[PDB]
RNA sequence: GUGAACAGCCUCUAGUUGAUAGAAUAAUGUAGAUAAGGGAAGUCGGCAAAAUAGAUCCGUAACUUCGGGAUAAGGAUUGGC
RNA sequence: GCAGUCAAGCGUUCAUAGCGACAUUGCUUUUUGAUUCUUCGAUGUCGGCUCUUCCUAUCAUACCGAAGCAGAAUUCGGUAAGCGUUGGAUUGUUCACCCACUAAUAGGGAACGUGAGCUGGGUUUAGACCGUCGUGAGACAGGUUAGUUUUACCCUACUGAU
């Protein structure tokens, strides 16, 4: 009776008054975070050519995907690729200090040497990497001729 | 006669490959496992840091000879690649596809003759004789179905587990025309193709292998540059106790 | 007769014309015994693990211990891709 | 991890809560293992102890010899059929669960095993390697 | 009583209050102190995020059971434009 | 087993920083003040350009 | 179990042993109530006292009594070293007195949790708890010779050499300062001490070597006199059945 | 019309378009759903929900007052031209 | 606890009046680990789901001390409540005991926490059957079945928002 989805008892008697910890309801998100030890992959630049070419692919692309990033442009910019995930959301502004103390562990000391970066669309299911690979995969169309 | 350990574990065999000509190792975590082969082989063969679809277990994926070495479907293109800039051409090198993937536990050989599995195809029994020039007999040791994991064979002679009968050990040793004796190892472990790798001149076992089980091993493989294997009857003291 | 199976050794019954031999390597019988006090003995890379660093952090090179014909090409990169259709599909002799 | 098992297990989906009755792989004689606990669990209120790819479980038979039936005795998952993650590209799941029962030294009771054995748990037991006829 | 089956908390009080920051752009609290032997160097970078993409990588990890193995992982890329001064503050130490 | 905070542990981490992982990032602090030098010298280059 | 003895816990002094376990049902049971409670709170605060506290002397002496290696059907040897060093007599009388012990706690707290549930009052439940912590008290006092005999028979029992009768031995026996230390320490790695007077040793020491892929075990003794036959020390009688149970050179 | 049918669903003759409305889609609700692996470990209790269902053919136990039990259980099949 | 052996202390000036601590010695169903499956009757109503806090009298982790402790494994004690302390079976039951994991399955308070938060399982009306008692109406808190769960929009507290 009145709810499924909330805390069944708040309190007690005594203090007659409602304390400042037990999981009221309200805003989630929109909240400012700081989320340290993230690891820089890749500085590509925007007027380098093949930046998602690596020393393996040997194939000339732009890191950006088919048909762009979703709800956004394209990378034709300098970019830093950093692992994990960065609290914020895509077009959203982000601000990248430096580590704040000397990092003691093995993790962060070792050179990194990327073998292959995906740049499928992210707009569906992303099954080529490049649009010389899907019209060579197709074949061709009646629109071609 | 060289008791070693990985990292903890007494089996070798799971986790070493060892013929005439090459040996092969795991490269979990530190160079102790690997410095005990260059003890013993020294710069006279390679011995290789490999691993088989990303695992560690070598010695039960793969399979061969002196002649040639059998990785199994899943071993991945870099890996393969990987053993051929190692080894020299005189070994050939070969990814065989089948039901199975496991070729330690289904071939046991020598550089003269292999057993198989019993539900092994014939389009891979026509390759095993051709890459590693040897014959193929299908038979089970002592009813058990896997003849890699139960036998250890080298040129100087066989080991089989101690559940085969004396009748199969008299039909047995016609095929593979080396002397076996029924034995255990690391303290009476069954597997004893799993706990040992031996050679034509060398025997890699476990630190849980007794005294008592060294002078089996010793004797059958004939290690020492003037045993005729006839010592075992010198030996048969620690035998009837034991 | 039970002990008797782990004393009663077989017998080939010598099955063939073909002779069936154990090989070794010459350079086996070439090599010394290794000797655990010595000045003077071969490094065996455990040691070569020890002078940099102990046992997890050492980074063992798997290259420079193998057969090429040129050393110079010893450490480059195989590609392994390109647009479709990896590399290691399309490689051979002629 | 515990005892006799090499080496660290990674993270992996958790496939077989309490109560999962699952297929005897090995010739022991037994047909099927019914999970009542599992080794190396956590310890969270109105949580089930979960199993997945090569546990080391307590498990009874349900149906089997009358011999290894009423007793409980540890068993190693080798199939698990929940979608898990290899850690290059691809995601694989098994047809069915499956066990194979065990000492808590971690050696094998029978002598062979039917069916592909996980290469998580072949990685992880070598007497089950031994015994493992055809791996992934 | 006395709970009869203890639990963690829910929720982490370092996190308090959960309400709704003052702008789109966050502030940043502290800074990394001063090595004041090192040449001038900037503390930090401001850019835009866009998006994710998958990596592989042959990890070069000495001790992990993923030595010299592959791995594939997840990765952000953040667009970051080059960025132009304009201003110059300073700060004087007060006991307050 | 022993805590992020204890004395033990915050000494042993306090010999690492003397010793390989500062001199990591002060081999780090060097490469990027020379890229930072010539950031002025590709920019100053550009405003020779309009002097013509 | 067999071939050594080091898996005895503590056995503790009679008032340290009472102190041991009545302060811990102070520690862990709660201590306050009052006389405004309803009285069913009062009575189950009370017959907890009895029960947890009859529980606790239980436990010590439900671990004596399993660790002791129980010296009838062991070994006829193991038996009989224990008869001539440690007086089975001695032995078995004060590992009975604990048994008899451990029945009369349980006698107590199966008598007095029964009564307990009769009382009316805070007082009269008061006085049952003072009752049944004391008589408790009562058997342990008694119980003081036993466990000081226990604590000194607990220490040379675990410094007992392993010897395995039906593994291959070989007895080294003579007079004393014959030469039987210097043959020991010469034969195996043992540390024997070779000292030139009579009695040097005063326990059957122990030495292992190989021979053709096997494990020897070699035995010495103090030394003896055979000067009646009849009587004889507690040193030279350890030899006689050191002598007569292994069957071995 | 479909169908065993005055079932349910849609339509013809006839009748009504009345029941305060407009804009947005937070929490919690009331009403109705789907869910990877495991299958009652949930709980006072399989509460609830899921499963089965129409039809032709094969097949049906203990027991029984010989009438029943019985649609027992269980198993094959279904469109179009 | 009683029956004793004492006497460190006391009795207005004092041994032997009169007590009399720590001690000490004895039985209350078996000095030889054999037994001994003895769970010998609580007469006002709480238990659990959810969810916070607090006490330390510390089960586990931290650093220590002593041992009648080789190593390992334990036993006893100190500082210490920062951090954890479970999954199932029978019962309406707390309690109780078993199976199993685990580093450990520590003890308690907050109207014996907690109903405009729930549940209705139990307790506490009317219906009804059995056993005993009563000539009879009926009694029994002996046993067993079936039984209406109402309100927040107000002030304040608290989570959010101007
Ligand atoms: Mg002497």
């Amino acid at each position: 009776h009145r709810g499924l989805r909330k805390v069944a008892c708040i309190g007690a008697w005594h203090p007659a008054h409602v304390m400042w910890s037990v999981a009221r309801a309200g805003q989630r998100g929109y909240h400012s975070r700081t989320s340290i030890n993230h690891k820089i992959y890749r500085v590509g630049k925007g007027d380098d050519e093949a930046n998602g070419a690596t020393s393996f692919d040997r194939t000339k692309k732009t890191i950006t995907p088919m048909g762009g990033f979703v709800h956004y442009g394209e990378i034709k910019n300098d970019f830093i690729m950093v692992k994990g995930c960065i609290p914020g959301n895509r077009k959203r502004i982000v601000t990248l200090r430096k580590s704040l103390y000397t990092n003691t562990s093995r993790k962060a000391l070792e050179e990194v040497s990327l073998k292959w970066i995906d740049t499928a669309s992210k707009f569906g299911k992303g099954r080529f990497q490049t649009p010389a690979e899907k019209h060579a995969f197709m074949g061709t169309l009646k629109k071609d001729l | 006669a060289t008791r070693t350990q990985f990292e903890n574990s007494n089996e070798i065999g799971v986790f070493s490959k060892l013929t005439n000509t090459y040996c092969l190792v795991a490269v979990g975590g530190s160079e102790n496992f690997y410095s005990a082969f260059e003890a013993e082989l020294g710069d006279a063969i390679p011995i290789v840091h490999t691993t088989i679809a990303g695992t560690r277990i070598i010695g039960r994926m793969t399979a061969g000879n002196r002649r040639g070495l059998l990785v199994p479907t899943q071993t991945t293109d870099q890996e393969l690649q990987h053993l051929r800039n190692s080894l020299p051409d005189s070994v050939k090198i070969q990814r065989v596809e089948e039901r199975l993937s496991a070729l330690g536990n289904v071939i046991c050989c020598n550089d003269y003759v292999a057993l198989v599995h019993p539900d092994i195809d014939r389009e891979t029994e026509e390759l095993i004789s051709d890459v590693l020039g040897v014959e193929v007999f299908r038979q089970t040791i002592s009813g058990n179905i896997l003849v890699g994991s139960y036998c250890s064979l080298s040129n100087q002679g066989g080991l089989v587990h101690p559940q085969t009968s004396v009748q199969d050990q008299e039909e047995l040793s016609s095929l593979l025309q080396v002397p076996l004796v029924a034995g255990t190892v690391n303290r009476g472990s069954s597997v004893v193709g799993a706990g040992m790798v031996v050679n034509d001149y060398l025997a890699v076992t476990g630190l849980d292998t007794t005294a008592p089980e060294l002078s089996v091993i010793e004797s059958i493989f004939r290690l020492q540059d003037a045993q005729p294997e006839s010592i075992s009857g010198n030996l048969r003291d620690t035998l009837i106790e034991t | 007769n039970n002990v008797l199976n782990k004393i009663h050794v077989a017998q080939p019954q010598a099955r063939d014309d073909v002779k069936r031999t154990p090989f070794i390597p010459e350079s086996v019988k070439n090599l010394k015994k290794y000797d655990p006090e010595d000045p003077n003995r071969r490094k065996l890379a455990r040691d070569i693990e020890a002078e940099n660093g102990g046992a997890g952090v050492f980074n063992v090179n798997l290259k420079d211990k193998y057969l090429l014909e040129d050393d110079e090409w010893k450490n480059d990169i195989m590609p392994e891709i390109l647009d479709g259709k990896n590399v290691y599909d399309f490689l051979d002799p002629e | 991890s515990g005892n006799g098992a090499q080496g660290t297990k990674f993270r992996i989906s958790l496939g077989l809560p309490v109560g999962a009755i699952m297929n005897c792989a090995d010739n022991s004689g037994a047909r099927n293992l019914y999970i009542i606990a599992v080794k190396g669990s956590g310890s969270r209120l109105n949580r089930l102890p979960a199993a997945s790819l090569g546990d080391m479980v307590m498990a009874t038979v349900k149906k089997g010899k009358p011999e290894l039936r009423k007793k409980v005795m540890p068993a190693i998952v080798v199939r698990q059929a929940k979608s898990w993650r290899r850690r290059d590209g691809v995601f694989l799941y098994f047809e069915d669960n499956a066990g194979v029962i065990a000492n808590p030294k971690g050696e094998m009771k029978g002598s062979a095993i039917t069916g592909p054995v996980g290469k998580e748990c072949a990685d992880l037991w070598p007497r089950v390697a031994s015994n493992s006829g055809v791996v992934v | 009583s006395h709970r009869k089956y203890e639990a963690p908390r829910h929720g982490h009080l370092g996190f308090l209050p959960r309400k709704r920051a003052a702008s789109i752009r966050a502030r940043v609290k502290a800074f990394p102190k001063d090595d004041r032997s090192k040449p001038v160097a900037l503390t930090s970078f401001l850019g835009y995020k866009a998006g994710m993409t998958t990596i592989v990588r042959d990890l070069d990890r000495p001790g992990s059971k993923f030595h010299k193995r592959e791995v594939v992982e997840a990765v952000t890329v953040v667009d970051t434009p080059p960025v132009v001064v304009v201003g110059v503050v300073g700060y004087v130490e007060t006991p307050r | 087993a022993k805590s992020l905070r204890a004395s033990s542990h915050l000494n042993a981490k306090s010999v690492k920083r003397r010793g390989v992982f500062q001199k990591a990032v002060d081999a780090r602090e060097q490469r990027i003040s020379d890229k930072l030098k010539e950031d002025l010298l590709k920019q100053k280059l550009e405003d020779l350009k309009k002097k013509e | 179990m067999q071939l050594s003895w080091k898996d005895i816990p503590t056995v503790a002094p009679a008032n340290d042993l009472l102190d041991i376990v009545l302060n811990r049902t102070q520690r862990k049971t709660p201590t306050v109530i009052r006389p405004g409670f309803k009285i069913t709170r009062i009575r189950a605060f009370y017959m907890r006292k009895v029960k947890y506290t009859g529980e606790g002397f239980v436990e010590k002496f439900e671990d004596i009594l399993k660790g002791f290696p129980n010296i009838n059907d062991v070994h006829p040897f193991h038996r009989d070293l224990m008869d001539t060093l440690y007086e089975k007599n001695h032995y078995k009388i004060s590992l009975a007195a604990i048994s008899r012990a451990k029945s009369l706690v349980e006698q107590v707290a199966r008598d007095y949790v029964r009564l307990l549930k009769f009382g009316q009052s805070l007082f009269q439940c008061k006085q049952l708890k003072r009752a049944a912590l004391g008589r408790m008290a009562t058997i342990v006092k008694k119980l003081r010779d036993p466990l000081a005999y226990l604590e000194q028979v607990r220490q040379h029992i675990g410094r007992l050499p392993s010897i395995d009768p039906n593994t291959r031995t070989l007895l080294i026996c003579g007079y004393p300062n014959v030469g039987k230390s210097s043959f020991l320490r010469c034969i195996t790695k043992s540390d024997v001490d070779v000292q030139p007077y009579a009695f040097t040793t005063k326990s059957l020491y122990v030495g292992h070597f190989d021979y053709k892929y096997l494990r020897f075990q070699a035995i010495d003794t103090p030394g003896i006199l055979d000067r009646p036959t009849e009587e004889m020390n507690n040193i030279e009688m350890q030899s006689i059945y050191a002598i007569a149970h292994l069957r071995s050179c």
